[PDB]
């Protein structure tokens, strides 16, 4: 048991938000969770606490000194479902370096040994600019096994995609970690499905699941919570549920196969237009 | 101007008349300097309790630190490997520091390597620095071993030095079993000492980690010794010299004292002696492990006692009388091996030198600083003289080791006022040797220029440096002396009274002033 | 002797390197001649060292702050980032300067920021403003605060200048941010510049507008002399004795005062052509300031020296020069006459920074001794012209040479001395060679100027001579 | 004359479409423009340059050795509507230190004078992280003069909206650096209109304009142009050009007033349902 999985994906492309849905349905199934927010905007919980956590480990270390001198029982919260919570935090935009927070913070974690031992899964919630080795932090030797990369038809989501894949490699090579496909976040763009699917078969990977668009995630959102909670019966809620299930049972785990800039734009056409 | 027959360097020769003249000149002219009236005034003002309060108020100003970074650490624990190669990855203007900061220590040839991070290297990452460095080093040095540590540069970027390593072999820049052991050493976190103990943690872990199953502990009768950061010879020697003494088996884990004293004989040795690799592996089949220096060993402690699952004993820095016999009934209980007649004899010569020095000794106080371990056992030890240590300043200390040098102050009447000070630089120090003198103070060659201060004000309230501690860069060879063991005692305690004597003869050397007491015998 | 042999030299020791350096570094090496007034067909210098190869070269900080900067007396230098470049560099450069340490000079100590983990996480500008206010009130003669960057400062971009700007106005005072992270450029000679151009940006100009300033048609300024031993001095007293009127020494026992005066000077003779001559250029272009190199190692180069500078002015200069040089040609010719025969014909090898690599060689020979090689840490191509004409014919030149390369090229050249730094002055004399340090002259008095020379002849002799050298060998062991 | 803008954002909000498609307007009104792209993916000239950029100023220096061998020509280069295209460039994701990059870039063109003196406006195309002070050069002082938010209906969005805006503070208060408003691209959710003025309101700024969520900017995109030049008569092209004059006129520049995380939740639950 316990598997250890990394969010990446283009910015804004709800990563943090599906994150929250599916792991609000894997504790419906009876799973025990953690999630590490790995943002400097302490947001990846919000869903899941019902509230912005303040206790996060930079904020939290900066007061008692040294982060030598923290506890788990601070900064780690309990939400819905008995989700485990945890926020690396960071600066406030323009100032500081939150790269090196995620370090620290992912470090003090390993350390204190809060991934314990009756844990299913532990999702890393990442930022959507890995701009630099802070960012992939999680992927290193020993913590996540499998990343899944949230995108959507949008041409520059796409690339963001196969961007981040490119990335990726270097730690796949040199340890574990592996692509475990991509999760489509429909943002109605024309022929959307299809592009997705192209570019996973591409990469070498697989397009575990279509979220649809749903004005009922801004609502639920709105009332600082999941669909799952919000609305057991909304039709996303199932699909939640069934995302969930595609990525307990999911046995492919690849290495990324990168694609050049030409190869892409001519994906695009091919499967963009109409 | 110079006579050929008594040539004169710049200080006895900027003191002829012209030079004074022309400095005299080049002052009032154009540097525009403080009357030296406003000078003096100042000076007086910087040694008053007014000026100490608004010191030690500092929050964002460190001045003159008693502390170096984390690399630094990681180098001299590496140096203490048979032919490692210390590698620290990152910009090489610290390797270029860090060398020359050993090297007028040591007063030795200190090889380290950097594989040059740039402009472009911090942008884009440092992987091909490591992959071509390491091809590069291991090619030109041939070395048998690469330890790997790093800047803060590299630490900021987080640049991924195992998945760097690994892709450098998988790619065939260095073969696959060559070893690399490597550790993230942060200058912003902890000291020196604390990459000593990350480095060595990480040494350990790269061969020993994986390769547990067929280990058992007590099995080739050993005990490993980590001496953590050390930079006096004689430690290393009295601590071999006390166990075979002992006829106990023994592992020193990181030993640099054959590197950084090779002879001087026509060639140039860049390797010497050192930790061998099969040491390292086997050293979990010792019987325990016992950490010399347990306040920055606190990594290494964690790493023996969980994988090893080795009882490291909980004993102090074997310094002094009662911490050296300590250690000694610890060993001879892990070994079954009696303490020797030979070891008893040499306690009781301390215990006759303390005997026949006490009187000059006792209730002398002294301001001193160092690493937390070291300052621990000379805070101990001066106790046992009966001296007064009344200033403790550790400025890579921590909480705890605060907690636990109180109790050793409390449970000894010579204690009653002393203080320690932690995150606390030489600037603080120096407050507080004018406010509250001491006779003496115990230091690095940092504490001169303190000297330096405190005889500006007068000569009654100089306050003489008792040279003890790392880095020792204005006398030569007192890095080959002795801390650790009755022996370092020994050397500890001619030290103080002598310093003490000197003084003292200078003081009444005065003729039909002070001579009255200018005794021919102390 | 003879290129054929030193070229050959050169191939077989570049062998050991992976085919990447040893293309790279084969550029870096050189036999000299005489004729080649472009070096470029012959060394390439200022480029990136090879990874792991053991280079001896140092950062843009140690260049900014510990050469430029930290030399001037009543300005306190914070070294801002981690504690540690700070630490390595307190007191380590002989840069001699007259003061009342910790009240109105602070040259030998070192004040830092110490970041902390939280400091690079959030950020420590905000900890800079801060450091600035107790900087203001336990030191209050401080003339003037400058913020030497460390490698963090660089990457996490704390605005430093906003800082110095904001804190400078509020304090009334001169705070100068310099830009000298550690992995910018390749050397020390980035930091050079970086210097330089903070100096012209935040100081110099602030008495542009001023003239109460009283100057004379004789005023000269010492640029690029950082009083190593005190050099400057023992310089300084033979321009003036000379006439001329020194109004500023460039960051060695140098005042920011002298600085902010130096553009009030008839000419700047500059000695550290590779550190100092970016401000030299600059005062030019803007004040019409003519520069000058000289050289005063040893007493050829400086009578030379002397006499050129004197022609720079009139004739009651030109006669004085010529009076302060019959005062002392019966000391240095003493001085040559009781050590030149202990060192003649004696052949040394010389690897340094960025000037005396190529300004010390006259004054050995003035003791009859040859350099038989040479070389820089970061010299750029304008220093390695003006080397080939210093340096006889068939000899070898070296770039930013490796650890490796030097022991090699020593083996088999064997030359009865060397001249460097202390990072490699304990493997030389391992290995029975006579030793001398070339940068902080091994702790011995001043090599400037006519006394100067006597101080360096007797320090050549004394190491030379010594019969340790005689001793390496065990009896036992033919 | 001569302006220069910043654009910052919620990370995938559609600054860097928006950017070049106000810009295309700007060209068209005959005013000259330069876009100067700080992101480490070189994605901000795209539809300018027609293809994606590939002389960047880091990967440019790295192949002339340093920066100080770079020359302006090599990375400067024009496009539609004679709009002069620059990137900063950086590491692919995961590694290296993308904030650096943009210290470096930025600092280079300063030095090179690439601001020359008859450009009428220049806009910083700024990634949606600004997890460093690298990523906050383009407000320091003497840079650009007024920021302009993108940012949408969505809780998200609006929370990094009011995050960055913390971070201006500090810039605005040191320099003369200024927010300029809220640029609205719509996604669709419920009363987006009314949560983004309330928002601006709340912050003391405006909302310059409310840009359409329009499938064509996509098919535009596919085909590497923006709307402008793909078809002029389109509805969203004109969108663009109202926004661009709206930017000409712009008059109200003010020093952000951030909200508290419970204002912000209140604000949500009274404009935002329904
Ligand atoms: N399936 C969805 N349907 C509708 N809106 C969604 C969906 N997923 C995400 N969103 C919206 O997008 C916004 C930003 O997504 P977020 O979870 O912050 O992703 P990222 O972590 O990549 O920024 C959220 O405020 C939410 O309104
Ligand atoms: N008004 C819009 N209508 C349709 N698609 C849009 C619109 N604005 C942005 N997009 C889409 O969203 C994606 C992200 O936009 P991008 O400019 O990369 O934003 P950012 O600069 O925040 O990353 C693009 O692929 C583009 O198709
Ligand atoms: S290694 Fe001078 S260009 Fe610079 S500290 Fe020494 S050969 Fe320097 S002469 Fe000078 S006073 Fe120097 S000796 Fe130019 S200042 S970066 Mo190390
Ligand atoms: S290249 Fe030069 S010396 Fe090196 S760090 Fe950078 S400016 Fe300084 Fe500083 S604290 Fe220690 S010594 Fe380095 S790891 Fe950082
Ligand atoms: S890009 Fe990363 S390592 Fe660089 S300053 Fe920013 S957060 Fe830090
Ligand atoms: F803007 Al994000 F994950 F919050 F990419
Ligand atoms: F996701 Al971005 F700029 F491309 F914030
Ligand atoms: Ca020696
Ligand atoms: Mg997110
Ligand atoms: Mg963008």
């Amino acid at each position: 048991a316990m598997r250890q999985c990394a969010i990446y994906g283009k910015g804004g492309i709800g990563k943090s938000t599906t994150t929250q849905n599916l792991v609000a349905a894997l504790a419906e199934m009876g799973k025990k969770v953690m999630i590490v927010g790995c943002d400097p905007k302490a947001d990846s919980t919000r869903l899941i606490l019902h509230s912005k956590a303040q206790n996060t480990i930079m904020e939290m270390a900066a007061e008692a000194g040294t982060v030598e001198d923290l506890e788990l029982e601070d900064v780690l919260k309990a939400g819905y479902g008995g989700v485990k919570c945890v926020e690396s935090g960071g600066p406030e935009p323009g100032v500081g370096c939150a790269g090196r927070g995620v370090i620290t913070a992912i470090n003090f974690l390993e350390e204190e040994g809060a991934y314990e031992d009756d844990l299913d899964f532990v999702f890393y919630d990442v930022l959507g600019d890995v701009v630099c080795g802070g960012f992939a932090m999680p992927i290193r030797e020993n913590k996540a096994q499998e990343i899944y990369i949230v995108c959507s038809g949008e041409m520059m989501a796409m690339y963001a995609a196969n961007n981040i894949s490119k990335g990726i490699v270097k730690y796949a090579n040199s340890g574990s970690v592996r692509l475990g496909g991509l999760i489509c976040n429909s943002r109605n763009t024309d022929r959307e499905d299809e592009l997705i699917i192209a570019l996973a078969n591409k990469l070498g990977t697989q397009m575990i699941h279509f979220v649809p668009r749903d004005n009922v995630v801004q609502r639920a959102e709105i009332r600082r919570m999941t669909v799952i909670e919000y609305d057991p019966k909304a039709k996303q809620a199932d699909e939640y549920r069934a995302l969930a299930r595609k990525v307990v049972d999911n046995k492919l785990l690849v290495i990324p196969n990168p694609i050049t800039m030409d190869e892409l734009e001519e994906l695009l056409m091919e499967f963009g237009i109409m | 101007s110079q006579q050929v027959d008594k040539i004169k360097a710049s200080y006895p020769l900027f003191l002829d008349q012209d030079y004074k003249d022309m400095l005299a000149k080049k002052r009032d002219g154009f540097e525009e300097k403080y009357p030296q009236d406003k000078i003096d005034e100042v000076f007086q003002w910087t040694t008053t309790k007014e000026y100490q309060e608004l010191n030690f108020q500092r929050e964002a100003l460190t001045v003159n630190p008693a502390k170096a970074c984390q690399p630094l650490g990681a180098v001299l624990c590496a140096l203490g490997f048979e032919k490692t190669m210390p590698y620290v990855h990152g910009s090489q203007g610290c390797v270029a520091y860090f060398r020359s900061y050993f090297n007028r220590h040591f007063r030795e040839p200190v090889s380290c390597v950097s594989d040059s991070m740039t402009e472009d290297a911090a942008v884009f990452g440092g992987q091909q620095n490591m992959k071509d460095g390491l091809q590069n080093c291991k090619a030109t040095y041939k070395p048998d071993m690469i330890a790997v540590s790093t800047t803060c540069m590299a630490e900021v970027i987080g640049d991924d030095l195992n998945a760097f390593i690994n892709n450098s072999k998988k790619e065939g820049f260095i073969p696959d079993e060559f070893p690399v052991p490597f550790a993230h050493t942060p200058s912003f976190v902890g000291s020196h000492v604390t990459g000593w103990d990350n480095m060595f943690e990480g040494i350990a872990r790269y061969f020993t980690l994986k390769s547990m199953d067929d280990k058992v502990v007590g099995s080739n009768k050993k005990i490993n010794i980590v001496p953590g950061f050390e930079t006096y010879l004689g430690n290393f020697r009295v601590i071999k010299r006390m166990l075979s003494e002992m006829g106990v088996g023994y592992s020193l884990l990181s030993d640099p004292e054959e590197v950084l004293d090779t002879p001087a004989d026509g060639q140039f040795r860049m390797y010497a002696g050192g930790t061998t690799q099969e040491e390292m592996k086997d050293a979990p089949n010792a019987l325990n492990t016992v950490l010399l220096q347990p306040w920055h060993l606190e990594k290494t402690k964690k790493f023996v006692e969980g994988t090893w699952k080795h009882e490291v004993p909980k004993l102090n820095i074997p310094m002094g009388l009662d911490w050296t016999d300590e250690f000694l009934m610890k060993v001879s209980e892990i070994s079954g091996q009696p303490i020797p007649a030979s070891l008893t004899k040499e306690r009781g010569r301390l215990v006759d030198m303390m005997t026949d020095s006490h009187t000059w000794l006792h209730g002398k106080r002294f301001a001193l600083w160092g690493d937390p371990d070291f300052v621990m056992g000379l805070v101990k030890f001066l106790l046992e003289l009966g001296c007064e240590p009344v200033h403790i300043l550790c400025h890579n200390g921590n909480k705890r080791w605060k907690k636990a040098v109180d109790a050793i102050l409390a449970a000894s009447p010579y204690g009653k006022n002393a203080t320690v000070y932690i995150g606390k630089d030489l600037w603080h120090l120096r407050s507080l040797v004018f406010t509250d003198k001491p006779d003496f103070m115990i230091g690095n060659s940092y504490g001169k220029f303190i000297q330096r201060d405190t005889l500006h004000k007068g000569k009654e309230f100089e306050v003489p440096l008792i040279r003890i501690g790392f880095p020792i860069f204005d006398r030569h060879h007192l890095h080959r002396s002795t801390t650790l063991g009755y022996e370092g005692a020994m050397q500890i305690l001619t030290t103080l009274v002598n310093s003490i004597l000197e003084r003292l003869d200078e003081e009444t050397r005065g003729m039909q002033a002070t001579d009255y007491n200018h005794d021919l015998v102390r | 002797m003879s290129r054929e042999e030193v070229e050959s030299l050169i191939q077989e020791v570049l062998e050991v390197y992976p085919e990447k350096a040893r293309k790279d570094r084969n550029k870096h090496l050189a036999v000299n001649d005489p004729a080649v007034t472009q070096s470029k067909k012959c060394i390439i210098s200022n480029k990136k060292s090879q990874p792991g190869l053991m280079t001896i070269r140092g950062c843009a900080y140690a260049g900014s702050k510990g050469v430029v900067w930290g030399p001037i007396k009543d300005m306190i230098h914070i070294s801002h980032g981690p504690v540690g470049c700070g630490q390595y560099s307190r007191a380590g450069r002989r840069n001699y300067y007259i003061g009342t340490t910790g009240v109105n000079a602070f040259v030998t100590m070192n004040f830092t920021s110490d970041f902390q983990e939280k400091d690079i996480v959030f950020g420590g500008d905000k900890k800079l403003a801060k450091l600035i206010d107790e900087v203001e009130t336990l030191f209050p003669l401080n003339k003037g605060i400058s913020v030497q960057s460390e490698c963090p400062i660089g990457l996490i971009g704390d605005d430093i200048e906003s800082v110095s700007k904001v804190k400078g106005a509020e304090l009334s005072k001169t705070i100068v941010p310099v830009r000298c992270e550690g992995f910018r450029g390749v050397s020390q000679s980035l930091g050079h510049h970086i210097a330089n151009d903070a100096v012209r940006d935040w100081v110099l100009g602030k008495r542009d507008e001023d003239t109460t300033f009283a100057s004379t048609p004789y005023d000269v300024a010492i640029i690029g002399d950082y009083n190593i031993g005190g050099d400057a001095w023992s310089s300084r007293i033979l321009l003036e004795e000379m006439g001329l009127r020194c109004v500023a020494q460039w960051s060695g026992d140098g005042s920011i005062s002298e600085i902010e005066l130096t553009p009030k000077v008839k000419l700047n003779l500059v000695h550290c052509y590779r550190s100092m001559n970016y401000i030299s250029r600059h005062m030019e272009e803007k004040y019409g300031i003519p520069w000058m190199e000289y050289n005063f190692f040893g007493p050829t180069k400086t009578i030379e020296s002397l006499r050129a500078i004197a022609a720079k002015f009139d004739e009651s200069i030109q006669k004085k020069c010529e009076e302060v040089i019959a005062k002392y040609k019966p000391e240095w010719e003493a001085v040559v006459a009781k050590y030149r025969p202990r060192l003649e014909g004696k052949r040394v090898m010389l690897y340094i920074g960025g000037l005396r690599p190529r300004h010390v060689i006259g004054a050995y020979e003035d003791l009859g001794m040859e350099v038989v090689g040479t070389g820089y840490e970061f010299a750029h191509n304008d220093d390695y012209d003006r080397t080939m004409k210093e340096m006889g014919d068939s000899t070898l030149l070296y770039d930013d040479v490796t650890g490796y390369e030097f022991e090699e090229f020593v083996k088999r050249i064997k030359p009865d001395l060397i001249g460097s730094g202390i990072k490699e002055k304990f493997i030389f004399q391992k290995m029975g060679i006579p030793f001398r340090e070339m940068h902080s002259w091994d702790y011995s008095g001043p090599y400037h100027g006519f006394d100067g020379f006597a101080i360096f002849a007797r320090d050549m002799d004394m190491t030379l001579n010594n019969p340790c050298w005689k001793k390496l060998q065990a009896p036992w062991e033919a």
